C-alpha cells in the first residue's frame, strides 16, 4: 500500500482510506509550526538578466550569502520572484510517497531519483516548551502509543509532530541513513527540514539517524536492516525526560 | 517512568 503527497490533502477521503487500511491514521495536516506558546537579511547576489534567466542560470544558487549561513531569503530578495533560496517557504518538497513497511509502520519513499543536498520536507509540528513537552510525554505514555514524534529544535523547543504536521513525520530511523537535518532560518525563526546526502534512486526508502535520545525504560528494537545495525532506538544509553527534552 | 519514547535529536550526518 502507497499514497502521494495529495492523498492528505482531503480529510473526509482520507480518512476513509485510512479505514481499509490503504492510508496511515489521519492527523492535522499543516503547512508551518504553531507554537503552543508564542516566543519573544537580504543577501548580496546581483539580480539576474532576463536573459541569464532564459539561458537556465540559477539565482541565489550555491554562492548565496544567505544559502551558504542557511537562511532562506523574504520577498524582498534582489533575484525577487526567480530566488531558488525560498525552498521552506514555497514548499518546494522532493517527490516522495507515503508506503506501509513489513514492520516500522508507514514510511517515506522517493517517487524519483532526488540528487545529494535535495530538500525533502520540512519538520513541521507543535511547538512544545520544557513544561508542555513534559505533558505530552504523559499523555502518550498514558494512551500506550507505539510511534513517537518529537524533534528537538533549539534550548526550549520542542517539535511534536504526533497530533498535527505533514508528511515528514513519516521518515523512519536508519543506522545507514540518506538523509540529514539540516536547521534552517526562516523569517528570524528556526526550522527543521529533511534533505538527502547522497544519489537516493527512485523507489528508496528515505531514512535519517534520529540520534534518539531515548528516556522510556525500554528502548525499541532497530529494523533498519544495515549492516552496521545498533539494534535498538536510542543505542546503548537511557537519559532523563529532562535531559531528552534538552534540560 | 514511560516504557517507551524519546526525542529525536537533528544532526549533520557524518
Ligand atoms: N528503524 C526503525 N526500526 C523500528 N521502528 C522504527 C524505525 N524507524 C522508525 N520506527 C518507528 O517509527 C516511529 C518514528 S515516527 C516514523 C513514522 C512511523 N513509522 C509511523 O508509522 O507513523 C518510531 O517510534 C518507531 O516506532
Ligand atoms: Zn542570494
Ligand atoms: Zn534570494
Ligand atoms: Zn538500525
Amino acid at each position: 500500500p502507497s499514497c502521494v503527497m495529495d492523498d492528505f490533502r482531503d480529510p473526509q477521503r482520507w480518512k476513509e482510506c485510512a479505514k481499509q487500511g490503504k492510508m496511515p491514521c489521519y492527523f492535522d495536516l499543516i503547512e508551518e509550526n504553531v507554537y503552543l506558546t508564542e516566543r519573544a537579511m537580504q543577501c548580496e547576489c546581483t539580480p539576474l538578466s532576463k536573459d541569464e534567466r532564459a539561458q537556465g542560470e540559477i539565482a541565489c544558487g550555491e554562492d548565496c550569502l544567505n544559502r551558504l549561513l542557511m537562511i532562506e531569503c523574504s520577498s524582498r530578495c534582489p533575484n525577487g520572484d526567480y530566488c531558488s533560496n525560498r525552498r521552506f517557504q514555497r514548499k518546494q518538497h522532493a517527490d516522495v510517497e507515503v508506503i506501509l513497511t513489513e514492520k516500522k509502520g508507514w514510511g517515506l519513499r522517493a517517487a524519483k531519483d532526488l540528487p545529494s543536498n535535495t530538500f525533502v520536507l520540512e519538520y513541521c509540528g507543535e511547538v512544545l516548551d520544557h513544561k508542555e513537552f513534559k505533558a505530552r510525554v504523559k499523555e502518550y505514555a498514558r494512551n500506550k502509543n507505539i510511534h513517537y514524534y518529537f524533534m528537538a529544535l533549539k534550548n526550549d523547543e520542542i517539535i511534536d509532530a504526533t497530533q498535527k504536521g505533514n508528511c515528514s513525520r513519516f521518515m523512519n530511523h536508519s543506522c545507514e541513513p540518506n538523509c540529514e537535518t539540516q536547521k534552517w532560518t526562516v523569517n528570524g525563526q528556526l526550522r527543521v527540514g529533511f534533505f538527502t546526502t547522497k544519489l537516493v534512486p527512485s523507489g528508496s526508502e528515505l531514512t535519517f539517524d534520529y540520534q534518539f535520545q531515548r528516556y522510556g525504560k525500554e528502548a525499541q528494537k532497530c529494523f533498519c536492516g544495515s549492516a552496521n545495525c545498533r539494534g535498538y532506538l536510542g543505542g546503548e544509553n537511557r537519559v532523563s525526560i529532562r535531559a531528552a527534552g534538552g534540560k | 517512568a514511560p516504557s517507551t519514547g524519546g526525542v529525536m535529536k537533528p544532526h549533520r550526518y557524518r
